[PDB]
């Protein structure tokens, strides 16, 4: 999810 | 479930479960949701050092994570471990990767625990030091993907033959002997742990982190605890 | 004046200079008027143990004083020794008597300090352990009335040939080598001291106490510092 | 069969298998028939101390057994443990009685082992110290009649309710963690062990002794190894 | 004159005083003419390690000097230090150069001594560890040309601005605290010292070497002891 | 003179 | 039976 | 003058  | 006390070096922000929005170090008491966190300027590809200390006088669990010639990150949490952990525990290192990955390479790890009894004032002590790991390190309990011996290092999660980190990995190394971490009849109990680590993500999208942890003696990687659960917790509660 | 950080085991209440009205343990930072004290149920003629700990993570000086099978006394004070002590110090034990007296007998004394570079993450360490003292203990600097060798003990203040403690006495024992107690370039700095002591007052009128202290390397017993000043301070400010 | 290297404190002369006609200490290499012995003036009912040392530079196993205020007994034997023991071992204490008996009480036990790699010149180390033993001590593997708890001691062989040592008893305590006792890639390897013991025989007819031993990791008491076999060997060969 | 026991890493063959015709390690007992030597394959400009051990059981002084991935050189000598050294000593490192020169850089130095009394069976201990050296390091007595503070190293002999070692230099570093190296009423006494060193001779013509030494507490560099005398001896007797 |  |  |  994050990085994304 | 297991009882976990851990210091996490969390390289990946899982905000949906309480992580701050940056890599951080944390004190985890029986939950992946750290009781306390500090911002951690993790340096991809560089060898770092974690020092963890606790004593029963201050009952303060503290940790400092640093890279050479950089400002350190520090986190501390007042906790009475007598009230959390069983008398006898195992100590270990854990790490995980998920969708995102990183090497979770441990280059050295030492630990000392001391327990001086109230009725006698004499000391019991355990100390181990590995500055190198062998291909068959019999005083380590390796769990999950953890392997030893490659370059003399402990790899907590899967790496390729050339050192490429793999996603969806989890592995732990526990010292073989149980540790008497507290005893009501002790004047002072204390422990310290130090380890050096090399977290590399050529992807530059690192996850999930490394933890030093203290657990019931029969602790194992909880089912499904790759990724954000750091090989420590059965769920995100 | 010297610079003194000390843990006092104060057997004699000098209420006119801030002592509480009972034997107490205290943390002294550059003053005999402790920054923090705890009630201490001294046991005349019984061997007790003092444990002192400090680390630069928590920056908290703590001490525990106990007798076997009794509740311990504990005292802690947050202090940044970086800002109080010189980088290099000597460590020692001090004791005094005044109008009233007590044996200030040390049966054992150990100390460990460790200092870990931030530029290198390598550790310097000093440890010494005395579980007996010889007549010519050359790694101790004895000051004032301190002697070694009778019953293999260190007598900080004057005693007669039968062990009868004398008034108006003051004496110190400093470990010979300076200690590198803090360094700004260090990731973590820590030390611990333990000593066992036998304070005996035949008339049950003990004074004045024993202190573990950390000082500038060239520290000496201040002129006149018998009695309530514990061989540590030049006045009661 | 197990592979055993041991230092025996042998209180009972079994002359038919090569014991000298006096209590003695001995170095046992894969046989109860010691490769080297020395007379030992065992003192019934008095706490003694045994110290065992080996290093890979001299490759010489030595032991000294002493009582306070008495001349010590010392024995040494050149042995290359690389050629005798497996790389990983467990270390332990063992004791036995037979037709005759004695208490085989261990009051304290400490061990340190260190391995310095030829490749890196960094050291792995293990140290433990027990100055008291607890009921249910999880870092000890107790075998046979060995128990902990009473007086904070380790009783290797059976003692009755009234404190009478029983005959035909055998018991051992092994430290839980395997020890990396030698390695070809090591520059220096060394270990030391120290234990204090109380051997007491009412009838002044003591048997059979105490040993510090090093063994294959999975070592167990050889069946029938009471009496002269010291809990170590399956026969007297 | 001083009383010296030393382990020499002698890089320069003085065949007229008994040196073999190659760099060698040696055990020196009150003379520069080693009681025992071993061929040493000195590696110019590489970091080496030296480990020195002695215990009063075997009464064998042994040393091993090695470089990573190279065979070690080992030398050993039976000697009763009770009959050579004073009870109290200082320990140090010394180095010299002569017509030929080399850097005599010490990167780390650790020492541990232990002394267990026959009367009490309790142990006194000293341990220090320098993994870096600071400017004005107050727990070292620097003598002659020895300096600290560049690169966190100890330079025993003179190095000029351009990094070139200077000839006819001699320097030593003694640990500040005296060491109780033997005692008649000790059960077992032992010490060990380890140091890492970097000897570089840009013209491949190195001299003269580095020694770990133990001396009378007030030992100073003998005048004129550059060159083959290693900063230790006043003459070549 | 605490104990007087 | 050494004691006997 | 060993090395010359
Ligand atoms: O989009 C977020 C992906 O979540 C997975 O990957 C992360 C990072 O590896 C991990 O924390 C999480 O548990 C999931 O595996
Ligand atoms: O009655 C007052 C006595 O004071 C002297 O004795 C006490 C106890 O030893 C001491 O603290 C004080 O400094 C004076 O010496
Ligand atoms: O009288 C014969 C003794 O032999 C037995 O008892 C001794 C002493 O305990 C023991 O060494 C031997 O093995 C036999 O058990
Ligand atoms: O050519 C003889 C040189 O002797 C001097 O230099 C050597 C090597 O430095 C040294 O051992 C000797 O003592 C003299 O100083
Ligand atoms: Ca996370
Ligand atoms: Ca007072
Ligand atoms: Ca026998
Ligand atoms: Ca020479
Ligand atoms: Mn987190
Ligand atoms: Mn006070
Ligand atoms: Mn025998
Ligand atoms: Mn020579």
């Amino acid at each position: 999810g994050w990085y994304n | 479930a297991d009882t976990i006390v851990a210091v996490e070096l969390d390289t990946y922000p899982n905000t949906d479960i309480g992580d701050p929005s940056y890599p951080h170090i944390g004190i985890d008491i029986k939950s992946v949701r750290s009781k306390k966190t500090a911002k951690w300027n993790m340096q991809n590809g560089k060898v770092g050092t974690a020092h963890i200390i606790y004593n029963s006088v201050d009952k303060r669990l503290s940790a400092v994570v640093s890279y050479p010639n950089a400002d350190s990150a520090t986190v501390s949490y007042d906790v009475d471990l007598d009230n959390v952990l069983p008398e006898w525990v195992r100590v270990g290192l854990s790490a995980s990767t998920g969708l995102y990955k990183e090497t979770n390479t441990i280059l050295s790890w030492s630990f000392t625990s001391k327990l001086k009894s109230n009725s006698t004032h004499e000391t019991n002590a355990l100390h181990f030091m590995f500055n190198q790991f062998s291909k068959d390190q019999k005083d380590l309990i390796l769990q999950g993907d953890a392997t030893t011996g490659t370059d003399g290092n402990l790899e907590l999660t899967r790496v390729s033959s050339n050192g490429s980190p793999q996603g969806s990995s989890v592995g732990r190394a526990l010292f073989y002997a149980p540790v008497h971490i507290w005893e009501s009849s002790a004047v002072v109990a204390s422990f310290e742990a130090t380890f050096t680590f090399l977290i590399k993500s050529p992807d530059s999208h690192p996850a999930d982190g490394i933890a030093f942890f203290i657990s019931n003696i029969d602790s194992s990687i909880p089912s499904g605890s790759t990724g954000r659960l750091l090989g420590l917790f059965p769920d995100a509660n």
